[PDB]
């Protein structure tokens, strides 16, 4: 919904004045690095499903009480529900880093993630640790170049790290 | 939960009627099934460890490569063997619950809902558990109505599995 | 039928509006993709026979047992080898259509809709075609924007396949 | 030309002295060797044809890019695979000669002295013949002392190749 | 240590003769060489980083079994590809040194004298560096006389490797 | 250049009387354990190449200077010569456990080797670490049993550890 261009537009409309020149220089920097947004989104959407399985792999090696009967992730239906939750969480991370604004992820996950997880009985600790490990693996596959022309990517690293910590403190 | 008493209750709920005589016959059929299903679950629980042990060893001899190549689904080292034997023990325990419940409901809810999806995302093969259930249905060695009712549950799991 | 022009048309149909400038930018992006996608499809069509031949050979060396055991999915005799090579040729042709269409639509409609279901009912394994596509994406040997756009399509097929 | 007898003769010639008491033992120690060695050469002659066919199977299954990629060195077509049967048959025959002579001298004279330039100029990766000799040393099934002598034997072959 | 000047000194030195007119010509013929050679070394220094990245791309596209098959020599994971960047960067830097010195002596001293045992013991097929140097000699885009020098140059590299 | 049989011979000659009975029990049990000894040597030289590359690969993982430029084993012939030296030290320690005596080892290769490595500029402690790791793999290759009758080779595990230790301490 809200893009960083539309973020600047909404600030300039709340002020009701024309946009400042230095903010337009910041937007010139943004459109200069839009190809690196493309590089990162393409890279992690290439490997996304394997990242989801590896995150569930570290979660289920870490906490065997979830696989254990009576656990919340025990049943086959609930296991598919778990992988559904992680897949759509990584999907909204990809949405947010494609848009550049966290408003998509916030306005479509922050609202009811905690709510569903306390209402169902879902332990929010496991989802928080899982989205943290998934974010570490996502930075790991994004940052290292494999046959890719070299450049700096620290701002993007900061951006997806912020997106995954907003997810982590969303579910808690 | 596929239970003929509860399925009858769900039917009469959807109709909004009181208990009809169809439901009385349904109860009669459930008692007729249980009158050997309980003893069959008893001897299955007696045999269960030898069943899952022979089934795991038979699947390992059935495909040598899962023992051979190092992989994540396969049992290269002993932890994969433990997870594999845990899975077949889970299967046989679902079979016992499926038998004692009078319907496919424990099987349906606890296995059949997303088995092929986790087999897809973990790159497992359902044919492993198919031939495992074939070894179990060859190994239980029972006779009578109870034997073929259990065999019906087992091949139901096979058909829904593949 | 994931085509960015047609997806833009479907969007403006759902909005009920005329053509907006967003769609003009969408057309610009499609032309930018096609300006190397067509030449990439050309060299892929040039390389295609060696690609599917090396991919079949590499999958046969990747798992020796499909050549070894007599089975119905596996290539025991030569007819299974023919069906296997037909399948990888089908895969690479879908990749070329997926490239030339500008989106995943030929892939989606012609493979992704029921691939895991026929793999379930025929007891195939998708990992065979996964490692086949890995050999193809290792073998095409291209550089530039076209190479990674094709590689993106290939790993999309890999991710949806597994 | 390394057999124990010719090395005893070479030592006595270089020192200029006739064979001593120590020289005599050499041949009755060639009894500990030869009393199994001639048996093992005969049973390798019997095992030979299935050994080369299985070694070709193992080399093609380990490296599918040989059977896939078109080239002069690679066995894409028939005549390349015929060259492979020739090369592995030569290796197995030199193993049999090396076993009958008692020392590595036939194998060191007929194979080892030029293998580095041939593998350099003709693009024959030696890991292929590593696979072939490892498959032979796994598949030959020699019994007792004869098997161990060959193993030191076939490891010398791999060490010359690697 | 092959530069034309040190070979003139070695000839005079081996002979024991004082410097002569024949030796002198080499110095102003090293002008026909060096007047382009230092330019070409600078433009190779500029071209260097995209040259190694494209050569790694070409080697991975020619041989997909390197990026696929797990091994110490093969570049399956990251650290193998880091070793590849190191190796091709070493090759390109020795080409630049060989270009600045005027003779093959830096390249013949720093690369060629041990490459046969390293490729034998560490399982590095030299056709990989054949691909790398052929991609470099196609991609460097040298102009006129400087380009001709490199071909004689880079062909000597391939002839030492093959 | 001394076999343990002629060690007993030369010691009894410097004494100057016949070989005593206690040395003859010892030599008889040497004859009963030399079976273990000789082909312990050959199973050590079975995987001698893979032992050499594994020890060198571990050494250049432990010390990244030796493949860094400016290091001692950096250029290609110096690296090949280092592999040659490690093969030579393994081959001579193999000769020494075949003779049953460390006299061939201290006599043939170790003695001037200390001065050679100092005068070349070659590090000695790196060689010491290499021969120690090589010795660990060496006994275990011989020690592990594949297609061999179970037996007590403890002395062999013992004596070959002594021989590798003398090699590493004499390199220094
Ligand atoms: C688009 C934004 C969006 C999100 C993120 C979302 C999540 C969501 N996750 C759910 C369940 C679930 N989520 C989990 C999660 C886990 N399993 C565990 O034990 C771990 C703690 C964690 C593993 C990752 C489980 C087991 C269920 C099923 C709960 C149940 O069966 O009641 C449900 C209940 C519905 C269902 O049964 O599928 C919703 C609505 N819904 C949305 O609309
Ligand atoms: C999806 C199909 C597709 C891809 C892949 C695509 C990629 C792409 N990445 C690019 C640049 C770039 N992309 C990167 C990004 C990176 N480099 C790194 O070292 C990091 C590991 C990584 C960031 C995570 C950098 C650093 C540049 C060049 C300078 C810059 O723009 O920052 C460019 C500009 C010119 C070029 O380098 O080719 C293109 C076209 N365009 C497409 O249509
Ligand atoms: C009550 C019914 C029920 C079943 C059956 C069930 C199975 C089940 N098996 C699993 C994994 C697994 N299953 C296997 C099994 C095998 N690999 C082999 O060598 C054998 C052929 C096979 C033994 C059957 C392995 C190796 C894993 C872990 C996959 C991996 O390690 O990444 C997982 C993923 C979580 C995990 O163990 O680590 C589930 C949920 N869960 C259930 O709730
Ligand atoms: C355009 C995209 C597209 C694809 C890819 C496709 C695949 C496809 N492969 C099939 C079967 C098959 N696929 C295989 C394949 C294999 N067994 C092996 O040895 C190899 C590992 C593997 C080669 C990939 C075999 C052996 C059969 C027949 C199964 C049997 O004979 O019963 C079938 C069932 C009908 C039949 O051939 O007899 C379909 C529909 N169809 C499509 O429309
Ligand atoms: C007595 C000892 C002896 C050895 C060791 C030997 C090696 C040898 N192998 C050769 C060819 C060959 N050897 C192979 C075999 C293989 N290449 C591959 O890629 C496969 C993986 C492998 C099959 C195992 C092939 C394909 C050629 C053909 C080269 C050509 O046709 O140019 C040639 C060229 C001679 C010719 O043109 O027929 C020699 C000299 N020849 C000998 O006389
Ligand atoms: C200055 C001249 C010079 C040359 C020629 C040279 C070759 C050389 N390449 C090496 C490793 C390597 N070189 C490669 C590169 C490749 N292998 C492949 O399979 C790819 C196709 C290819 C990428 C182009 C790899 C993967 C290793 C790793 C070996 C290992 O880790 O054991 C090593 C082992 C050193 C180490 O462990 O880092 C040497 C000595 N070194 C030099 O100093
Ligand atoms: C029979 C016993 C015997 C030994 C042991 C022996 C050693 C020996 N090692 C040498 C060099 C060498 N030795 C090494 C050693 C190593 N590289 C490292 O970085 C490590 C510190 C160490 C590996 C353990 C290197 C790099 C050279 C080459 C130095 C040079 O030749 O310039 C040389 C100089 C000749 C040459 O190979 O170029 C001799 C004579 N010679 C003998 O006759």
């Amino acid at each position: 919904m809200f893009d960083i261009f539309t973020r600047v537009v909404s600030q300039a409309d709340a002020r009701g004045e024309f946009i400042s020149s230095d903010k337009l220089e910041a937007l010139k920097k943004v459109v200069a690095e839009g190809t690196k947004r493309s590089d990162a989104v393409s890279r992690m959407t290439n490997n996304a499903s394997s990242i989801v399985t590896n995150a569930a792999r570290q979660l289920f090696a870490d906490q065997p009480q979830l696989i254990a009967p009576g656990g919340n992730a025990y049943t086959n239906r609930r296991m598919a529900a778990c992988l559904r939750d992680m897949e759509i969480i990584l999907r909204y991370v990809t949405y947010a880093t494609f848009t550049g604004d966290a408003s998509v992820l916030n306005d479509r996950c922050l609202n009811g993630l905690r709510e569903t997880y306390v209402a169902l009985g879902v332990p929010g600790a496991s989802v928080a640790a899982g989205v943290r490990a998934m974010g570490k693996a996502a930075v790991a596959i994004v940052m290292d170049p494999a046959g890719v022309t070299s450049g700096d990517c620290s701002s993007l690293q900061q951006e997806i790290e912020l997106y995954f910590e907003t997810a982590a403190k969303a579910v808690e | 939960m596929k239970t003929p008493l509860t399925e009858a209750v769900a039917l009469a709920d959807s109709q909004g009627r009181f208990l009809s005589n169809t439901e009385l016959q349904y109860l009669y059929g459930r008692l007729r099934q249980g009158a050997f299903a309980l003893e069959a679950a008893q001897t299955l629980t007696a045999k269960a460890d030898t069943l899952v042990n022979g089934a795991a060893q038979a699947v390992y001899s059935k495909f040598p490569y899962t023992t051979s190549t190092p992989g994540n689904n396969f049992a290269a080292d002993q932890r994969g063997k433990d997870k594999c034997a845990r899975d077949i023990g889970y299967y046989l325990r679902m079979v016992t619950y499926c038998l004692v419940a009078g319907g496919t409901g424990p099987m349906d809810e606890y296995l059949i809902a997303g088995v092929d999806e986790i087999n897809r995302t973990f790159d497992l093969s359902p044919s492993w558990y198919v031939e495992a259930l074939k070894h179990i249905k060859a190994n239980h060695g029972l006779t009578g109505d109870a034997a073929t009712e259990t065999n019906n549950y087992i091949d139901y799991a096979i058909n829904a599995l593949s």
